């Protein structure tokens, strides 16, 4: 790897610089290098990894949707729209495969605490969900089940080990509800999960400090926003 | 309109 | 080159798709491939080339300024800020060298019409100006003179061959005035050029159709904005 | 504040 010669601490420092510079491809490469040092990641380091790859794949997802819409409308201009949509699709799949590779070698198996294990399993669900968004052939069903299985394991741990206001637990429930609605064609499961998550978090807000209250209520507003859209 | 997933901090 | 096997028309079509998808690195690679087909570019194709590389280098310039500001403030954290600023700087210089290479092989020498020749010479001034923004050593003065020389040649042609409201002529004068103020430490030359350009364009607006009027007055407002900032 | 150069169409 191109970052094998750089100190772990230097990789983390440069990831933070790249975030400030809005250089998210660089930030992702730096954090990939940090993960490959083999040590477990702190909560702040997991945030750097998450921010970097979410921004990279988010740009690819946005581009893919633009190109897929143009392609759908065209279906004569020749093969160029399909070719270029396929190009972006393959790059997107490559990023998802890279993230899933880091999680499987060996972030998840070394994650023993609830916050680390739930965060990584949520990540695994998210990047399979992104693969599912572009999947069509004999692989779409297996990709969807891989996302479901990762999210479900994360949910089982989070319900046993975290309070209902924990932001990792809340963001996991939010993303699993999006999975149900957008990917698995299960809007009623999505709505049920969103409502139950919101209501249990509401009842636990009284236990929080002002700083944790801010974090929990932000994700709860997103659950509400989706419920408004879905109903 | 698309559903909202968890944002970046 | 990686685009040697793709049709010129397909490269242009994909550059337009990449613009719609906000994939400006792709769009730049496609237009580099189109230029390397060896045929001269139309007005619309020059626009695609310009938009692609302006967006790529604009992102690099923005990142470099963030990192240079952090570096200036730090001058103990070790070598990482300088190293990463140098990394972004080298990539920026590589993009500028690529654009200057396309212009020198062989866009400028084949450009015989005023609009093409002035646009390419303005481009050459712009990318030397971007090199000048990060230059420090024994090369800064020669880089500045290369930018000046390109802009001056473009101005000499534009004043002989285009009306004062021509948008290429106006954008050239705008950028040469920025060169004078920001790069060449000549604010009085910048102000004089901006004022004269604005006043001559004002006096020629009456000749324009509504569509050309919109284009000319947009750049004139930018000349005014700068004059307000500079005085 | 930095000077404004020609924008993208
Ligand atoms: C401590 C730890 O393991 N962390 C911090 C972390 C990972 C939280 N996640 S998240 O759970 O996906 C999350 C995202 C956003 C928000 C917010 F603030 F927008 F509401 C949140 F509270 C949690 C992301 C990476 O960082
Ligand atoms: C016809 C031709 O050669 N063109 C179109 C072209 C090159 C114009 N340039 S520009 O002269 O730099 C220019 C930029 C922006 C604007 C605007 F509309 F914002 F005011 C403009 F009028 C001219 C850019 C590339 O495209
Ligand atoms: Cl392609
Ligand atoms: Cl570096
Ligand atoms: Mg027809
Ligand atoms: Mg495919
Ligand atoms: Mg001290
Ligand atoms: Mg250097």
């Amino acid at each position: 790897g191109a970052m094998g010669s750089m100190e772990r601490a230097s990789l983390i420092q440069k990831a933070k610089l790249a975030e400030q510079a809005e250089r998210y491809e660089d930030m992702a490469a730096f954090m990939k290098g940090a993960v490959e040092k083999g040590e477990e990641l702190s909560c702040e380091e997991r945030n750097l990894l998450s921010v970097a790859y979410k921004n990279v794949v988010g740009g690819q997802r946005a581009a893919w949707r633009v190109l897929s819409s143009i392609e759908q409308k065209s279906n004569e201009k020749g093969p160029e729209v399909r070719e270029y949509r396929e190009k972006v699709e393959t790059e997107l799949q490559g990023v998802c495969d890279t993230v899933l590779g880091l999680l499987d070698s060996h972030l998840i198996k070394e994650a023993g605490d609830a916050e680390s294990r739930v965060f990584y399993l949520k990540m695994k669900g998210d990047y399979y969900r992104y693969l599912a968004e572009v999947a069509t052939g004999d692989d779409k069903k297996r990709i969807i089940d891989s996302a479901r299985s990762a999210y479900q394991e994360a949910m089982d741990i989070s319900k046993k080990e975290m309070p209902p206001t924990n932001p990792i637990r809340l963001g996991l429930a939010l993303n699993f509800s999006v999975f149900h609605y957008e990917i698995a064609n299960s809007p009623e499961e999505a709505i049920s999960l969103a409502k139950t998550t919101f209501d249990e978090a509401m009842a636990d807000l009284h236990t929080l400090s002002e700083d944790s209250y801010k974090d929990s209520t932000l994700i709860m507003q997103l659950l509400r926003d989706n419920l408004t859209l879905w109903t | 309109q698309r559903s909202t997933s968890t944002p970046n901090v």
